[PDB]
DNA sequence: TAATAGATTAGAGCCGTTTAT
RNA sequence: AAACGGCUCUAAUCUAUUAG
């Protein structure tokens, strides 16, 4: 019988300086870590998509409750929760009436570019507009929210039975609390943070996404995006490699005046000897470079024995001194419930590359699973590297991007 | 006194109390809660708003407008109210707009509203608090904090619980001591499908790769008699699976792939002696049972077919062997669909959909127990699964799943 | 060039909304 | 594209071998 580990939860810190381990339940309790004092909010789309944007602005002001309110914490309302107005009373719109449909979006977008987030109705009457519109959005630095017309009026879009297409009736207060923490962040503030990060460790997601060949991606997580096309391998070149590490060993040079002790390389993709070279060549001898390949969906199932209910999150499976399982997912004690359906995928990390303490690497990733700021959950099935890595390179690849993460997700 | 009183609706206004109490705490206030409390009273009530209470609190729901509690808790307060003289001593709190004008307690009615925002209500609870003279402490969120960690997650912690987990992974008890390279030059024809011989068989340079003795494939290749067994090249597996037998006739790793690769083609020969049906997955094959083919749908009191509105589900499993931590064989676990049973549903939107459908409501223990059935019936024996690599050689998977223990756990919900 | 695997990888959809009350 | 998962599907690549 194989003995687990577990990964005691991390906390996040939030304001007054205290943690707890809920996004949802901190920002209800002590609010945002950063405090903004208020969301202009800017609305390109329809009349229809104005009007109902702003009704689902006037019904976010008050409390909205999830089906369960103990599994999912209820959204007691934007101003309570971050001690800001996002009031569709201080809204400026722009009317309307895949390329050109982004176009319209775009130059309505920067025409008036005083709003804190652009608000992006979709109506529902294309599969590249989000990432494109996104991207062309970038050399002017809109932060920009899209929302589907479908989303915040999910009730008046039905099928021919009648019945919502989207059923968001049980997960209302969790659509609330991730739409109102998706527009504090793009509006400027941070709601939370790690509630321990480690001192001169820096943590790198390395992504490649297929351009329809392949375009390398990095984002580096400040507790900093890096792209570059090129052949049909998940893997960099030698000086691929070492423009990459440079910028991001002087991107965190800059941040904390001093250069990382460990740097860990996050990738979904192991690292060839080639690339770990050419990493290893330019970072300084005094920092340990550690390459982390994190996959999912890898075979693997633990299944509690005794009940209904699954493997804890922030178990883990120690399968070397290199490769191990961490459940990510799994029952959140807090929350009584699970963070995933049925039973949980595991995500399987290795350290392909460099010399570290997997219990310390996994005990990162679990860290670096809170700091998803595009969605307000307990926690992510990955880290934040990876996820904020993929959505930035996905967002890259569409066609110098700006630093913060804001302009992507 | 000092003391802040809140009576709410406990069963129901649960969410709210627990808001605005936290935030008043953290600004200061000495709150005093129902809600703020483990293993409780009425004494203790009555007390605490009789004489510790300097404002007294009431959230004015719907709920919460007629209830026994939050009546003698009001009735309390309403006496002490008399005492004191104060006129804002009780302070409804209404936060429901379902409750209607008039409709509200005959003694709230005539004396701040939260329907329209929480934060809204606070503020002018707070400005209220400030107008009269309610005494506050410093704000201190830290003492938020630990009163939330101490009660209200107080039941909702990791626990220091021996807990035991069955896997995905069922080990591959052994394999046959030689994997046995044939070198059957001409008497197995190049355009021949080594797929189609009865034991998993691989072509590898100018040998056949397989568990199987050098005689076994006669009925499929007459002309494989008459061949010499010297020539063929013997590797312990045992000397594989260690990465001792490194050659320049196999790497290693090329003949643990090549082990895999027996072993994936020997469990989907066996599935088809199994009395199983199988179904084309994107990567592989699932195994699924037809209605019908176990007693009342059922192996050992686990249902692994059942009915989904018009439609049958079969508790499928697809298997893929590895050898990496130990030779284990990971099963995934699938739910198969057909109109009546026996007969596959051809589009793969409506098996997807229905996929979804079913795994709705299927948790751990519904999973667990179904792949554990599914491959207790696929058991030849009692505890190993027989998968026919040579006439004479048998790859055994065991029936049990890698077991799994953590020193923390949690207290199931109920 | 094509085929057979095993391994890695990515990308697209699609459905449910995390077992209680 | 609020989002996160669980699944399904389709591909690509690297190996090793074989047929050209
Ligand atoms: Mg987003």
């Amino acid at each position: 019988m194989k003995e687990l580990i577990y990964i005691e939860e991390p906390s996040i810190l939030f304001a007054h300086g205290q943690k707890c381990t809920d996004p949802r339940d901190g920002l209800a309790l002590f609010g945002p870590l950063n405090q903004i004092y208020g969301i202009k909010s800017g609305v390109v789309g329809t009349q229809k998509g104005l009007q109902i944007f702003k009704s689902y602005l006037d019904k976010i002001q008050k409390p909205i409750y999830n089906h369960n309110n103990i599994t999912r914490p209820m959204f007691p309302g934007f101003e309570a929760v971050f001690g800001c107005k996002w009031e569709s009373q201080n809204i400026v719109f722009k009317e309307i009436t895949t390329y050109d449909l982004v176009t319209l979006f775009n130059d309505k977008i920067i025409t008036a570019n005083r709003v804190d987030v652009w608000f992006v109705i979709v109506p529902e009457e294309d599969a590249q507009f989000h990432d494109q519109l996104k991207a062309r959005l970038l050399e002017h630095t809109i932060p920009t929210q899209i929302l589907r017309e479908s989303t915040l009026a999910w009730r008046d879009f039905k099928n021919t039975f009648g019945a919502p297409i989207r059923d968001f009736s049980k997960i209302e207060g969790h659509l609330a609390w991730t739409i109102s923490t998706a527009a504090y962040y793009k509006a400027g503030g941070k709601p939370w943070k790690l509630g321990d990060i480690r001192p001169g460790v820096c943590y790198l997601g390395l992504v490649y996404k297929k351009i329809e060949q392949n375009a390398c991606c990095a984002a580096q997580m400040f507790l900093g995006p890096w792209y570059n096309p090129e052949k049909g391998e998940y893997h960099l070149k030698p000086k691929e490699a070492k423009a990459l590490l440079t910028q991001a060993l002087e991107s965190y040079k800059e941040q904390n005046k001093s250069y990382p002790k460990e740097v860990f390389i996050h990738a979904r993709t192991r690292f060839n000897d080639e690339e770990w070279n050419a990493f290893n060549e330019v970072t300084p001898k005094n920092t340990n470079l550690v390459g982390v390949t994190i996959t999912k969906s890898k075979p693997l199932k633990l299944y509690k024995t005794e009940g209904a209910f699954p493997i804890m999150r922030g178990n883990a499976y120690i399968v070397d001194e290199k490769k191990a399982f961490l459940w990510t997912l799994g029952f959140v004690p807090k929350l009584q419930s699970t963070l995933s359906m049925e039973v949980p995928n595991p995500i399987f990390i290795e350290i392909n590359k460099g010399e570290a303490e997997i219990q310390q690497v996994l005990k990162d990733i679990l860290a670096l699973t809170k700091l998803n700021y595009n969605a307000c959950i307990y926690a992510d099935g990955e880290p934040v590297t990876l996820r904020f890595a993929n959505k930035i390179g996905e967002i890259l690849t569409a066609s110098t991007p700006p630093l913060a993460f804001k302009y992507y997700i | 006194r000092n003391k802040i009183f809140i009576s709410h609706a406990t069963p129901e206004d649960d969410d709210f109390t627990r808001w605005l109490s936290l935030k008043l705490i953290g600004l200061g206030y000495e709150v005093w809660c129902d809600i703020l409390f483990l293993d409780k009273f009425w004494s203790t009530i009555e007390k605490e708003i009789r004489e510790n209470t300097c404002k007294f609190l009431i959230v004015s729901s719907t709920a919460g407008n007629k209830r026994e509690g939050v009546l003698k808790e009001l009735a309390v307060a309403t006496k002490v109210k008399k005492h004191l003289q104060d006129d804002m001593f009780i302070i409804p709190l209404a936060i429901d707009e379902n409750l209607s004008y008039d409709d509200i307690n005959i003694e709230i009615v005539r004396l701040i509203d939260f329907k329209k925002s929480w934060a809204k209500g606070l503020q002018d609870l707070l400005d209220a608090f400030e107008k009269q003279n309610v005494p506050k402490k410093p704000p201190d969120h830290s003492k938020s904090n630990l009163l939330y960690q101490q009660i209200f997650l107080h039941d909702k912690q990791a626990i220091e619980k021996e807990e035991t987990y069955d896997s995905n992974w069922f080990p591959i008890i052994s394999f046959p001591n030689e994997l046995r390279f044939h070198r059957y030059d001409w008497r197995l024809p190049k355009q021949f499908d080594v797929r189609t011989l009865a034991f998993p068989a691989i072509r590898y340079k100018e040998y056949l790769c397989t568990f199987a003795w050098e005689y076994d494939f006669i009925h499929q290749l007459p002309k494989t008699e008459t061949y010499n067994g010297q020539e063929s090249i013997r590797i312990s597996t045992s000397d594989i699976l260690s990465g001792r037998y490194d050659t320049d006739f196999i790497r290693n790793y090329e003949c643990q792939r090549l082990i895999v690769q027996l072993i994936n083609k020997a469990f989907e020969l066996r599935m088809k002696d199994k009395n199983v049906r199988e179904y084309q997955m994107s990567k592989t094959f699932a195994y699924w049972i037809e209605k019908g083919k176990l007693e009342k749908d059922k192996f050992e009191k686990i249902k692994l077919v059942g009915k989904q509105k018009n439609k049958y589900w079969h508790f499928g499993i697809s298997a893929a062997g590895k050898l990496y931590p130990s030779p284990v064989l990971m099963v995934s676990s699938h739910i198969i669909f057909t109109m009546d049973g026996i007969n596959l549903i051809k589009s793969k939107s409506i098996q997807h959909s229905s996929r979804r459908k079913q795994g709705k409501n299927w948790w751990n223990d519904k999973w667990r127990e179904k792949l554990l059935a599914f491959i207790r019936f696929l058991s030849d024996d009692q505890n190993a699964i027989y998968l026919n690599v040579g006439s004479e050689e048998k790859i055994l998977i065991s029936n049990k799943p890698l077991k799994f223990f953590g020193k923390m756990s949690y207290v199931t919900p109920s």
